[PDB]
């Protein structure tokens, strides 16, 4: 078990700069990426809903696969 | 008629349609849980006004309405769509309105 665990932590520290997972980027994007598009005023504003949109289909299905309303797990995240 | 009969007016030509819209979009930032999708699918579908009143006309709906959505976040609440030169303008000033 402390080989395993070691390896577990050591990946981990092994990436020199890190980013939150559970849906942060994606969630984080969402919101970002929506503010985003309110700049352009032409077709890629549209696109880039879109695209900010296509990245909540994971927060989406880490709920699904928990058993748990994904209505209430990401829209919470979006609230945050 | 209306003009005699109604004194509560509102701005036409999609530009009540828009300050709703805006305050729900605003309004669903505090919400959590089912409701916040539909709140926002209601502030949506309220855009099918400006959206098919471009459309119908000959105009493209697409840069008109998100001219809307841009002018109408600087506090201009009468923004709407203008039939004389494809544009956006103060449908209020113009008169052009509808009772509340």
């Amino acid at each position: 078990s402390l080989h395993d665990s070691l390896s577990v932590v050591k990946r981990t520290l092994e990436s020199g700069n890190v980013v939150p997972g559970g849906g942060c980027v994606e969630a984080a994007l969402n919101i970002y990426l929506d503010n985003f598009a309110t700049t352009v005023g032409s077709r890629e504003q549209l696109a880039i809903a879109e695209f900010a949109a296509a990245l909540l289909i994971i927060p989406k299905t880490l709920a699904v696969n928990a058993a748990k309303d994904s209505s209430e797990l990401v829209a919470k995240l979006r609230s945050y | 008629k209306r003009a005699l009969q109604n004194k509560l007016i509102v701005a036409g030509g999609g530009a009540t349609e828009m300050e709703v819209s805006k305050c729900l979009r605003d309004y669903s930032k505090t919400i959590a849980g089912k409701q916040q999708m539909i709140i926002n699918a209601f502030a949506k579908a309220l855009e099918v006004i400006p959206r098919q009143l471009c459309e119908n006309a000959g105009f493209d709906a697409i840069e008109i309405l998100n001219k809307l959505r841009l002018a109408h976040s600087k506090g201009e609440k009468w923004y709407g769509v203008v039939f004389e030169t494809e544009n956006i303008g103060d449908n209020f000033a113009k008169f052009v309105w509808e009772p509340a």
